DNA sequence: GTCTTAACTCGAGCT
DNA sequence: CTCGAGCTGC
DNA sequence: GCAGCTCGAG
DNA sequence: AGCTCGAGTTAAGAC
């Protein structure tokens, strides 16, 4: 939970045939571990070759477009699949489950490098922008910016120097261009606030969850409010099974790391617009792993 | 003693049905194959056919059918330390299916007894003289034939993943790296759609929806889960996918996780005197709900100081959101200036004279108008403090509201 | 030195959905801003008249049949009133690092990939493949339908740099042989270009328009969605087209798929053209799959002769090998 | 129970069907079976209602 | 040699939507800008007119239905007040290559068509299709409803290359014969242009617009979308049109060759010889005039029909569709 | 639960009504039919405000 | 050991 | 056929 | 205040 | 009422 020295903004990034599921029982916006991941595989890349460190990543949601059609059986969407090639035998393929949509986002990096200083931040943010460009997100192509109209360009802001007033009038200015889209982050403090709350109903964890998130009614008649918008998340991976070394894991695509075989962990999280919160850097998610425990979350520490 | 009155019971209820297909020429090489089985044998042929098949609750098969893995049965983690909440809350209940060949399902029905009428599972590792007193069979055979039960229950001794298995890796503080092998979560998804089994078409879930329709009130509670989504995982075919897909419908229930722009609208505000009027259905429902709160009395003053002061942050957000959409005449002046049409550069002094230090900030008041037309008029709680407190709320957030406008362009 | 139980690769020249529009030929040159094609729906009356199951001896229960039609809701895109032309926009990427391999099990099969890899590339650099889709991407090969029955198909070309400014090229697929390959000054310009990409330079991106001449008020052909969910209700849409900002469109995939049609070189080669380069040689439209594993040209077999066996095969092979290595997939 | 089969080029489409009061749906999809005029239609069993009941493709089998 | 399980046949001779107007006869030679027929709704009471079953027909049973009308919305499209002309515009392409299949399981059944094909092409060419369907061009056969009781109709059909008028005609449908194909200048001229575009001598693109007098404030017969309401009309940007199948349905009117030789005249190539409104499909599969049957025998067992026949099996191929298994 | 039952020639009209006041609407249903004062009028039954609940016409049952 | 098709038995409508 | 709920008489 | 009775929907 | 058909279900050859 370092404070980043400063930000890196992805003015947009627009993304074809994605991952929509991103989970077992929901489906939706990518699972925010891809975007971690994302932006620690541009440190691995571009972080060693200019020697910054990138750990914090924003998200801010402008458009969202899916591959479904409803069915006139009932009112559950279904995706539009794929045709898969046919097999070498000759014989039909078998049908396989797929997502596929188009997400316009826009990320947030937070520099904690400090040889940032060493470099401009219009060519930092530009370089990396190229290396973004190349890079696959979420599971499918990120489509440069290229149209009749003029380019967007990355811009770099720094959040160390400067009085009180500079830095509010930064943040307001980056908020202006943020605006179309809103922002995710993980709220738990109102998820464990409601189990103590139902704690005598049941001690069930997974209902919860499900109630909170569902139009509930009430017998008098009215329908249950929410304060925002609440949607569930894979907030993690629990270990499921002991390490193994790297040899005992077969078919792993890498020696260097061990294998472990994990499950899925909700949590749940809100869509908040960006000049609702002050400080840009506690909306930005950090991975936090223990070696011991196998419990890995992405939820923001900072926005509470 | 009464484990007899299962083994020797299930079974014979068993033989029972073996025989509508079976003739004089197969109840003699069947009498002893069902008839002495319920004593000894038909539980021979477990034993010696359990390691066929496999309990557990995460496989890796869903992900495809050509894929081969390892499946697991064990999940006594549960690392939830502030609300997390996952596979690792069941404690009971917990439903378990087999992974293996389609053509011994049955022998694990048999083993599902381990519930029906006492605690088997228990003993299905534990409680020999359940076994070696009631069921009589030798502690050689029988507690040996126990571990190949619980054997079933173990990975086949080889830990493996695939190159389909959707492997991830994963980043450490200030580390190198591992990676984790995610599987399926089988005994969850069945918990929650058990929920939605009982909730979504339930009979007194079905008897309150039919209340809410016939407008009476009665003690029960009722909720809808819309825009699921169906995902056919494991093929057309149940058999070489999770024996508990096969047993449900095959077909899993997503909830929906879109972000609030999920279907969105053709823009079309080029209605022009309608300049705060801009109904749309999340407007109307903000609008409907400030008004089903207002209907309330001041024994609620600090609930209703949030949820309707968040509740008006949200509308001014929305207006925010509108304006930004028409970004990418007089009723549309003032809002010409509140929203900045197009952020026209070409105007000399109409872009810059009456743009620059030009802000027109009557907008909020305008926006404050509309509202009061929205929100009754009701002077009950305008004689006390709680329409007036209402009305200081709306004060200080388009106070906010304006603080932003300020610096559109400046 | 066995097989990688696992291996990927991304693909490369990975197109994005293609856009559709109409407008005058006149105004193509000058305008761009051409209106999107909207999705429309039709009603369908049929007589069933597919071949016969029972006995033809039925002359009543036949006329029957037919007094009994078929009825079905479709979805279909024409052009407007007054146009004769289609516009069709899709941008392309070229990566690079084809020869990079996403994740291998072993670190030593993955170097000696990498050295068979960059020995192929020293013999002969991929200006061959480069050339074939610079022909492809020229023609409208990429196009299905619309290209049948046109009187004049003109493609533009412009590689966008961070800026506006491009090297934008000019071709013509009528002129340009669809079944044949031939050499030209511009198109070897744009195969040493995609080569570069290949290579790993950094960035390449292809902003790719073509016009075709069809007619006015004529159809278009866009690609057809899958569902796999037919219904348990009547009144429904036996075909709905792909679109996208409410603009119809073509799947990013099928175009890649046309648009890496250069295995040529097939045993058969008896009246067949080009074929899409996939493993084991597979034609959906065709219904059979060349290349069959038990000959040595299958490409599982030729990759793994020519890695652990440093078998190289004959030169067209290499190209077939290095063009499925593009492609991507799961091995092993 | 009254079953109404019929046929169509596409499993969506409307067209009129023979009444056959089978007793059950397995007798009426052996019927539709056994009866059929046609090798690209496909076969759909629907009761008196607008409810379907089932549907069968040339090349796969019974599903609901 | 069997045949092939997967067969499929672009079709050729694909006409656009049909767009309608009105207009005065008078300004014919000029007919652009004129304001389309906007579909609009009408309220139409009906009453018992179908049927009855003589059991379930009584006395008392008439009187309350008729005493409970079944009220009904309809769509229909009628010239405005002062307007005696309707005009159609369709455009229509020859793409050409007929017998080349789209796709085929084995490749020798596809050779094999091909050569029957170019066999059949160098015996004869097109000239005989190409003339048949010269006469539904000319002639209002494209109308169904709009032609009856019509004091003239005028059919113009160009010719654009290039984005111009190549070739102009302007024919009489009354004139021509609507059962009998006779032989002229400017047909067998059209027949010669249609012919070698199919062939693949060229692209060919014909703008077809029809000219009826019906009468003022007439009402048009659009055609009916698939389904209170009871007829719902197409309309595309607002405006009256004809289906597309249901123009190149009649432009394909060319199977006179049946085995009846009865008064009804032309018939529509379709396999079977189907016809919805008569109700009965001639050339039925016990007889050997059948598509399938001739398409069979004259591809696998090389058994050549009368040249009836292979004019019957080419227009079948033109149209398309999907045979095989 | 109040409710306003009305009388009209036709469904479209503003005509006052009584206010019941009862818990469900079947409740205000049966009593708008048992105080029924004309054969041709059009029943309303509307909230307290100018919503409209459900109406039904003189030979025909309810709808909503 | 494994999954597949061809085989078994099974049930319901014509003549 | 059986099933709710407002009014009036004790 | 209370409860038998009527009426009209399912 | 014999026989036909197809649905449901079985188990052994081959990978």
């Amino acid at each position: 939970v370092t404070d980043p020295e400063a930000l890196l903004l992805l003015p947009r990034l627009s993304i074809q045939n994605a991952n929509a599921i991103s989970s077992p029982l929901t489906w939706g916006f990518p699972s925010p571990g891809a975007f971690t991941g994302f932006v620690h595989a541009l440190q691995r890349r571009v972080g060693i070759s200019l020697d910054i460190e990138l750990d914090g990543v924003g998200i801010v949601c402008h458009r969202f477009e899916a591959q479904i059609s409803q069915p006139a059986g009932k009112r559950t969407k279904v995706f539009n699949l794929t045709r898969n090639p046919l097999n070498r035998d000759g014989s039909t393929a078998a049908i396989v489950e797929e997502g596929r949509a188009h997400l316009e986002v826009s990320l947030l990096l937070g520099v904690h490098g400090d040889g940032l200083d060493d470099h401009p931040a219009q060519e930092i943010a530009r370089q990396v922008q190229e290396q973004a460009g190349a890079m696959r997100l979420a599971g499918g192509s990120i489509l440069p910016w290229c149209n009749e109209r003029f380019p967007a360009p990355n811009a770099e802001l720094l959040m160390l120097g400067g009085s009180d007033e500079q830095r509010r009038k930064n943040q307001r200015r980056l908020t202006r261009r943020l605006l179309p889209g809103f922002a995710l982050v993980s709220r738990e403090a109102l998820l464990q606030q409601h189990l103590e709350t139902l704690r005598t109903t049941l001690p069930e964890a997974t209902t919860l969850d499900a109630l909170l998130d569902l139009c509930r009614i009430n017998f008098e008649w009215q329908v249950r409010d929410k304060p925002g918008w609440l949607v569930p998340i894979p907030a993690g991976y629990n270990a499921l099974s002991p390490l193994y070394l790297p040899g005992e894991v077969r078919n792993a695509r890498d020696r260097e790391t061990p294998l472990r075989f994990v499950e899925n962990l909700f949590g749940l999280g809100e869509w908040l617009s960006p000049h609702r919160v002050a400080a840009l850097s506690d909306l930005l998610w950090y991975h936090h792993a223990e070696p011991d425990k196998g419990l890995y979350r992405w939820s923001t520490p900072r926005f509470v | 003693q009464e484990l007899r009155q299962f083994i020797e019971s299930f079974i014979q209820e068993r033989l029972q049905g073996k025989l509508d297909k079976l003739q004089p020429d197969e109840d003699d090489k069947r009498q002893t194959l069902l008839a002495t089985h319920r004593r000894e044998a038909w539980l021979a042929d477990a034993a010696r056919r359990v390691g066929q098949l496999q309990l557990v609750t995460h496989t890796l098969k869903p992900i495809h059918p050509d894929a081969r893995g390892s499946n697991l049965h064990s999940l006594p983690q549960a690392p939830g330390q502030p609300g997390l909440a996952g596979s690792h809350e069941l404690g009971d209940r917990l439903v378990s299916d087999v992974v293996g060949n389609a053509a011994a399902l049955d022998v694990f029905k048999f083993l599902s007894l381990q519930y029906q009428g006492k605690n088997l599972l228990n003993w299905l590792t534990e409680d020999s003289a359940e076994a070696l007193q009631a069921l009589s069979d030798n502690a050689e055979q029988a507690r040996e034939w126990r571990q190949a039960f619980i054997g079933i229950t173990t990975v086949k001794g080889a830990p493996a993943s695939h190159s389909l298995a959707k492997q991830l890796y994963f980043p450490l503080p200030g580390s190198g790296y591992h990676l984790l092998a995610p599987l399926f979560p089988t005994s969850l998804v069945h918990h929650v759609h058990a929920l939605l089994r009982e909730a979504r078409f339930g009979d007194a879930a079905k008897a309150a929806r039919e209340a809410r329709s016939r407008q009476e009130s009665w003690p029960h509670g009722f909720s809808e889960y819309p825009n699921l989504a169906i995902q056919k995982f494991g093929g057309t075919k149940p058999q070489n996918i999770s024996q508990l897909n096969n047993e449900r419908r095959g077909e899993n229930w997503l909830l929906p996780s879109l972000p609030p722009n999920w279907q969105r609208q053709n823009v079309n505000a080029p209605s022009v005197f309608e300049h705060d009027f801009g109904r749309t259905p999340e407007v109307s429902r903000l609008t409907r709900t400030l008004q089903r709160f207002l209907a309330k009395t001041v024994h609620n003053n600090l609930a209703i100081r949030q949820r309707r002061a968040q509740l008006v942050a949200q509308i001014c957000d929305e207006a925010l959101q509108y304006a930004a959409r028409l970004r990418e005449c007089q009723l549309h002046d003032a809002e010409q200036l509140w929203l900045d049409p197009l952020r026209a550069q070409t105007d000399e002094t109409f872009l810059q004279r009456r743009l620059r230090g030009d802000w027109p900030a009557e907008v909020g008041n305008r926006f404050a108008n509309w509202l009061n037309r929205a929100v009754s008029s009701d002077s009950q709680i305008l004689g006390s403090p709680e329409a007036a407190q209402w009305s200081q709320e709306l004060s200080k957030e388009l106070t906010m509201f304006k603080e932003i406008l300020e610096d559109e362009r400046d | 030195l066995s097989t990688a139980s696992v291996l990927a690769f991304e693909r490369k020249l990975d197109p994005s959905d293609a856009l559709m529009s109409a407008g005058a030929w006149a105004q193509r040159d000058a305008s761009q801003e051409w209106p999107a094609v909207t999705v429309r729906e039709k009603s369908v009356r049929g007589t069933i008249s597919n071949r016969l199951k029972t006995k033809d001896r039925d002359p009543a229960k036949l006329d029957a049949s037919i007094q009994s039609p078929n009825l079905q809701t479709v979805d279909v895109a024409n052009l407007p009133s007054d146009a004769d032309t289609l516009k069709v926009r899709f941008t392309l990427r070229v990566l690079g690092g084809a020869g990079t391999p996403s994740a291998c099990n072993d670190a030593a099969y993955r170097d000696k990939l990498l050295q068979t890899v960059a020995t192929y590339v020293n013999d002969q650099g991929f200006a061959e493949l480069a050339r074939r889709y610079a022909h492809n991407l020229a023609n409208a090969r990429f196009l299905w339908r619309n290209r049948v029955g046109a009187e004049a198909v003109e493609v533009r070309i412009n590689h966008i740099r961070q800026g506006e400014v491009a090297r934008a090229w000019r071709f013509d697929a009528l002129a340009i042989g669809l079944r044949d390959f031939k050499a030209d000054a511009e198109l070897d310009a744009l195969a040493e270009l995609i080569a570069s990409g290949l290579s790993g330079s950094g960035h390449v991106l292809l902003e790719v328009v073509a016009f075709a001449r069809i007619g006015d008020g004529q159809e278009v052909f866009p690609s057809q969605e899958l569902i796999l969910d037919k219904g348990d209700k009547k009144g429904q849409k036996s075909k709905t087209l792909y679109s996208v900002r409410d603009a119809a469109a073509i799947h990013s995939q099928k175009i890649g798929n046309a648009l890496r049609t250069i295995d040529t070189w097939y045993p058969d080669e008896d009246g067949l053209g080009p074929i899409a380069v996939e493993p084991y040689g597979s034609v959906t439209s065709q219904g059979k799959a060349y290349r069959q594993p038990k000959q040595k040209l299958d490409f599982y077999t030729l990759l793994d002769n020519w890695v652990l066996r440093d078998e190289a095969p004959a030169v067209e092979q290499q190209h077939y090998v290095i063009a499925n290595l593009i492609r991507g997939g799961v091995f092993g | 129970s009254t079953y109404i089969i019929k046929e169509v080029q596409n499993i969506n489409s409307d067209r009129e069907g023979v009444k056959v009061e089978t007793t059950s749906l397995t007798s009426a999809k052996r019927i539709a079976s056994k009866n059929q005029f046609f090798h690209g239609t496909v076969l759909r069993i629907e009761s008196e209602s607008g409810n379907w009941l089932a549907y069968k493709e040339d090349g796969k089998r019974w599903i609901e």
